[PDB]
RNA sequence: AUUAAACCUUGUACCUUUUGCAUAAUGAACUAACUAGAAAACUUCUAACUAAAAGAAUUACAGCUAGAAACCCCGAAACCAAAC
RNA sequence: AACGAGCUUGGUGAUAGCUGGUUACCCAAAAAAUGAAUUUAAGUUCAAUUUUAAACUUGCUAAAAAAACAAAAUCAAAAA
């Protein structure tokens, strides 16, 4: 799969650690359903863990959108321009909390 | 079936600005369901690739293959519509950008054999495609010179790095 | 077919280590008679642990909270 | 191919043997350090069992055993697959305070104070 | 046809995407692509462990090259550095040879000096003062 | 025709993926996309860099003259303040700051060398790379997208001009050291 | 494989039609009705399998008992042959003896 | 090491002599690595956590 | 048919039966059904016991 | 009882919330996967 | 792996089958669709009621009732009856 | 247009101890080809092995002396 895939070299976005460390994650979007069994765990994340995450990371803008939904989804955008999307369908608070922190780092 | 080649002639580009190179005209033409093998037609279609309209017609007029006459007719039909419908000023100012053969919809028949045995005959048909672009034929490719080859060798040497280390 | 120099040297090394094993096995701290019963207690309690686990097998408790908690799946924001 | 009984003479040392290995025929050591240094594959099943009984399933990991005849009897069975070294206690047996600070050296010494500092 | 499998397209795509860089019908035909992909996967897993041994072979070759410049065979260089209580590994040693030629030269002299001390110590039987660079720093 | 609605829905996604590859969409300003609040984004920009800004000044820094013309044109069919004044102060201060740092590090280097390096570090290529990856382009207000490089360069130094006023030269000097002086790492003298 | 290129027409299920709304009513007609009627009397289906269940061999024989003499010639021939096929399988073939 | 001199520990140098400082810049996970000991589905994907460190300073003091 | 705190009943049974066995009895509490299950035959002793409590 | 108090807090019981008693049903194994396919236990 | 598609390095196609081995041997030109484990006597698990259980007919010296849990596909030469 | 006995349909999904095939994942354990009967040796049933669950208590190695023939297979207290 190495020959079947691309490769790169170790790098940092803008010499992140030289002068000052800057957090790359800059936006989180979470779409939810008010009443949907799949989005139950994500709902609890908003109730309990979203505010604490928001305070710890003041450079990450967090958008929470309760709407008629079929799958809750997390969209993470970075300064270098990368966009990552995650299915949050039927995940516990523990899983969603763990996933959100990995995206920030 | 699919018949996209015909609709390629209906594209309308927006008016060009005064300070912009003049876009060459493009004409797409085809003949469908030719009683001829696409493989045999390939050699004729291949030969005229990149040649000018008059050069291609001269080469076709003295060829003994059946497809040669068929391709000539398509080229004449394409040449006329270019002047008549695609605002091509000069008949001779055309060259064959693309020319290829495609399979058609064939028929299945029986070819008899000696011992009450048979085989599946195919009555083959083909398509012929051409795109004509206004302007002189693009210049032919020039083989790479010795000095041209040598420079590439030196670039290959200069690209080298120390492998698997800091 | 001769035997390599690697092969003959390495065996002699193993023989020397085994030769020492012979010596260290010749000086028992306790005689056979002195040995009897010095570890009787530990062996006895050890098996009692084995028996306790073997005979403690039984079904597990069942709780109402488990069954009634399935209803939380339809929890919502009112 | 059957189990073999070694003649008793093998385990009777000689005066020079005491000199070479530096062990006194009196005041014999108490505890063995045993490590398996060969594989039980391709060995008879009885040798395989004694290795499991003695705890030497992993190679090059030392196990402590009593220098008593019953233990010795099993060790003689697998004498060729193991290395026996006499445990030494330069600073005495570990106490409750020193239980967490021990280290077993390659020389056979269980030191009870392990500082990871230059001797100075 | 009460129940018919409706996902066969995506099942086929999974195997095919791992075969698109092959040559021949192995890259587009599932029956042939599937077998070729598995052999690649078996090879990819096994090459992971042969990679680590091949780089160590490369490091040794490069070290022998660098040491022979100063007149030392590879076994002498490695052994006598250890006897001085230097625990630089082979990967790091290569980096020194390629990018730090002056520091590597010093190590060669150091390893040569320790080797020179060893000959005198063994050659002269009896009690002779230990070499300056043969002193071992004990730890406790 | 096989039963089911889900397989058709999955393949619709594939058709979308293919269409984008064949006919890539024209890039669009991040503002026009959903999940966007300008006021919150500006505050996050300042907090991202671990710096305190006066929000009013920072908002002015992003504004460009071209943007105002477009809005007036649409209005024809609040004058506000452009980044110009902030741009000049930021560019002037940055020129002094970069020159000062290099002279201390490289006292012997001739004045011609400093001018080249300073121009290199404040050039469109270097500033363009830094400005894009610090989210400056996302927050910029302009009449054209993608933002033209000279406009992107103008706003970046305008941000430094706002930072200079808000937190003073001492903090502004750190910002130049952190993001511009880093861009000459790994670069030999005669390349710049 | 090949897939639909367009979404099929949306399927609408009305959950409060009379059949769905009043489903299950009169299922305790026995315990709540003094046992005048058993609920199995409320089943609608083939004559030979109202209030009854069996394996395929049992179902074949029971259909023959109830309507065997009113069946068509071709159907009775097929039904009879199915009985003999199932008889020989269930009584002579299988893993377990 | 420097241009003109180097210091070697036996096997480690003293704390006072050398101080090296780093920063943790990124915490990520590796790309999916294939482990397949045959079938096409008898396959395990391995992702392992990773950290990237930037090295900021190497400092020495005259305590030789 | 145990109503109330089923866990309290276990504690009493364990104390009641422990002296006879000499060890704590193994039991399972099924809170949904409301029944207590004990390993071994103790029906006779456990019926007289309940009679005295008045159940 | 305390159990009925839990129902008061919990969401409504409905056809979408049903569940059987745990371990009430065994799972039946079809001869499809490699473990139970191939010679199929015979 | 690589700066680099190929050069360098490692690597005796697959399924069945032999035997737990083949450089045996069978089968496969390729694509799409179709194409092969089915039953409740006993055992186990989950509940209802309990010296009784089951909605008549049955079982019972803790049993009885209900639920859940199971046993393939293709292929002869033949044989017989009635037509042609 | 395949006669040691025509062809067609049905019986009929004839039967085949024989040949072939028998479709997702993961975790775990795991024999044999010893013995016995069989128109039975291309099969099957039982023992033996393996396995899953359950009950409760000794098992493996080693085992003196002493015995049964004898200078290690049975048997085999205490121990470890
Ligand atoms: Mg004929
Ligand atoms: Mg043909
Ligand atoms: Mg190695
Ligand atoms: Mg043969
Ligand atoms: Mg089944
Ligand atoms: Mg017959
Ligand atoms: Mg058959
Ligand atoms: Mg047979
Ligand atoms: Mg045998
Ligand atoms: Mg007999
Ligand atoms: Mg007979
Ligand atoms: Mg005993």
């Amino acid at each position: 799969t190495g020959r079947g895939t691309s490769s790169r070299f170790l790098t940092s976005v803008l010499h992140n650690g030289l002068g000052r460390y800057v957090q790359q994650l800059q936006r989180l979007s979470l779409s939810l359903s008010r009443d949907a069994p799949s989005s139950r765990g994500a709902r609890e994340f908003v109730e309990r863990e979203v505010t604490d995450f928001a305070r710890r990371n003041p450079g990450v803008v967090v958008y929470v959108n309760p709407r008629p939904c079929a799958m809750p989804r997390i969209v993470a955008e970075y300064l270098n321009g990368a966009v990552r999307e995650e299915n949050v369908n039927s995940k516990s608070v523990e899983e969603i909390k763990s996933l959100v922190q990995k995206l920030a780092d | 079936i699919s018949r996209k080649w015909e609709k390629k002639n209906k594209i309308v580009y927006p008016p060009q600005l005064p300070g912009e190179p003049r876009r060459p005209a493009e004409i797409y033409h085809c003949r469908r369901q030719i009683k001829y093998s696409k493989d045999k037609m390939w050699y004729l279609a291949k030969m005229i690739r990149g040649m000018s309209i008059d050069q291609a017609l001269a080469q076709l007029e003295f060829n003994d293959k059946k497809g040669a006459q068929i391709i000539k007719e398509v080229l004449l039909e394409a040449q006329d519509m270019a002047v008549r419908d695609h605002n091509v000023e000069f008949r001779s100012n055309l060259h064959i950008a693309e020319s290829t053969s495609g399979r058609g919809q064939c028929l299945k028949r029986i070819r008899y054999h000696g011992r009450g045995r048979f085989g599946i005959m195919e009555k083959v048909y083909c398509h012929y495609f051409v795109k004509l672009v206004e302007g002189p034929p693009p210049p032919p490719e020039v083989p790479k010179t010795a000095v041209d080859h040598a420079k590439d060798y030196i670039q290959q040497l200069r690209s080298r790095t120390i492998i698997h280390t800091l | 077919r001769t035997v390599s120099f690697q092969a003959k040297e390495s065996m002699i090394r193993r023989l020397e280590v085994e030769a020492e094993n012979h010596y260290w096995l010749s000086m028992p701290y306790m005689t056979a008679e002195q040995e009897c019963g010095h570890a009787a207690e530990r062996r006895a309690q050890a098996f009692e642990a084995i028996k306790a686990a073997a005979t403690s097998k039984f079904p597990k408790h069942r709780y109402i909270a488990d069954q009634l908690d399935h209803l939380n799946i339809s929890k919502k924001w009112s | 191919f059957t189990k073999s009984r070694i003649p008793d003479k093998v385990f009777q040392p000689k005066p020079e043997d005491h000199e070479k290995y530096g062990g006194d025929p009196q005041n014999p050591h108490k505890l063995h350090i045993v490590t398996r240094i060969r594989s039980t594959k391709r060995r008879p099943y009885w040798e395989k069992d004694t290795i499991k009984m003695l705890g030497l399933q992993k190679a090059h990991s030392p196990q402590i055993h009593k220098n008593i005849p019953s233990v010795n009897a099993k060790l003689k069975v697998v004498k060729h697959l193991i290395r026996i070294q006499p445990l030494k206690l330069p600073q005495g047996l570990p106490t409750e305070e020193t239980m967490s600070s021990t280290c077993l050296k390659s020389t056979g010494e269980l030191v009870v104070q392990w500082h990871l500092k230059p001797v100075e | 046809l009460r129940n018919r499998l409706t996902d066969r397209y995506w099942r086929v795509q999974e195997v095919l995407k791992h075969a698109q860089h092959f040559r021949g019908r192995k890259n587009r035909c599932y029956r042939l692509a599937v077998r070729a992909v598995t052999r690649a996967f078996v090879k990819c897993t096994k090459a992971r462990r042969l990679k680590k041994r091949n780089l160590r072979t490369l490091w040794i070759n490069r070290i022998t090259a660098a040491s022979q410049e100063h007149g030392l065979k590879y076994p002498a260089f490695i052994v006598n550095l250890i006897k001085c209580q230097v625990e630089l590994n082979r990967k790091v040693l290569v980096d020194l040879a390629i990018y730090e030629p002056k520091t590597f030269k010093s190590l060669a002299a150091l390893a040569k000096r320790r080797q020179q001390e060893g000959f005198a110590a063994a050659l002269g039987d009896g009690k002779e003062p230990e070499g300056i660079f043969s002193r071992v720093v004990q730890y406790h | 025709v096989k039963k089911g609605f889900r397989a058709a829905f999955r393949f619709q996604k594939e058709l979308e993926r293919w269409r984008l590859l064949r006919c890539p969409p024209p890039p669009v300003r991040r503002s026009e996309k959903p999940n966007w609040d300008y006021h919150a984004e500006v505050q996050a920009f300042g907090s991202r860099l671990q710096e305190t800004f006066s929000l009013d000044l920072l908002k002015t820094a992003f504004i460009n003259s071209c943007y105002i013309k477009s809005e007036e044109a649409k209005r024809q069919s609040l004058n506000l303040k452009d980044n110009q004044e902030l741009f000049e102060q930021g560019l002037s201060f940055s020129h002094r700051c970069l020159t000062q740092f290099l002279e201390d590090e490289f006292p012997d280097l001739p004045a011609e060398g400093t001018e080249s390096l300073v121009s290199f570090l404040t050039g469109e290529a270097v500033v363009c790379h830094v400005a894009r990856n610090l989210a400056v382009e996302q927050l910029t207000l302009s009449a054209e997208f993608p933002v033209p490089l000279p406009v992107l360069r103008q706003t970046f130094f305008a941000v430094i001009g706002a930072l200079l006023q808000s937190s003073g030269p001492e903090r502004a000097a750190l910002f130049i050291r952190d993001f511009l002086i880093t861009q000459m790492t790994g670069k030999e003298l005669f390349e710049m | 494989a090949f897939v639909r290129l367009t979404l099929p027409p949306p399927k609408v299920v009305d959950r409060w039609n009379e059949k769905r709304a009043l489903f299950g009513v009169y299922d305790n007609i026995g315990i709540l009705g003094n046992f005048e009627k058993h609920p199995k009397e409320l089943i609608k289906g083939p004559v030979w399998l109202r209030g009854w269940r069996g394996n395929e061999l049992q179902r074949c024989v029971r259909k023959k008992k109830f309507v065997g003499n009113r069946m068509f010639i071709e159907d009775l021939h097929n039904l009879n042959k199915r009985i003999s096929y199932l008889y020989k399988h269930f009584n002579r073939h299988g893993k377990y003896r | 090491g420097a241009d003109n001199f180097t210091l070697l520990g036996k096997p480690l140098l003293r704390k006072e002599l050398v101080r090296v400082e780093a920063t943790v810049i990124e915490k990520t996970e590796s790309w999916p690595k294939i482990n397949m000991k045959k079938n096409f589905r008898k396959k395990k994907i391995i992702v392992n956590p990773q950290t990237i460190l930037r090295i900021n300073t190497i400092e020495i003091a005259p305590r030789l | 048919k145990v109503e109330g705190d089923i866990w309290a009943l276990q504690k009493d049974v364990e104390e009641f039966l422990s002296p006879l066995l000499g060890k704590t009895p193994i039991t399972q509490v099924n809170e949904v059904t409301g029944t207590l299950r004990i390993k071994g035959y103790f029906d006779e002793q456990l019926k007289a016991w309940l009679l005295e409590k008045g159940f | 009882g305390t159990s009925l108090d839990l129902l008061r807090s919990l969401p409504r019981v409905s056809l979408a919330n049903l569940k059987p008693s745990p371990n009430s049903r065994k799972r039946e194994r079809r001869p499809r996967d490699r473990r139970r396919g191939r010679k199929c236990g015979r």
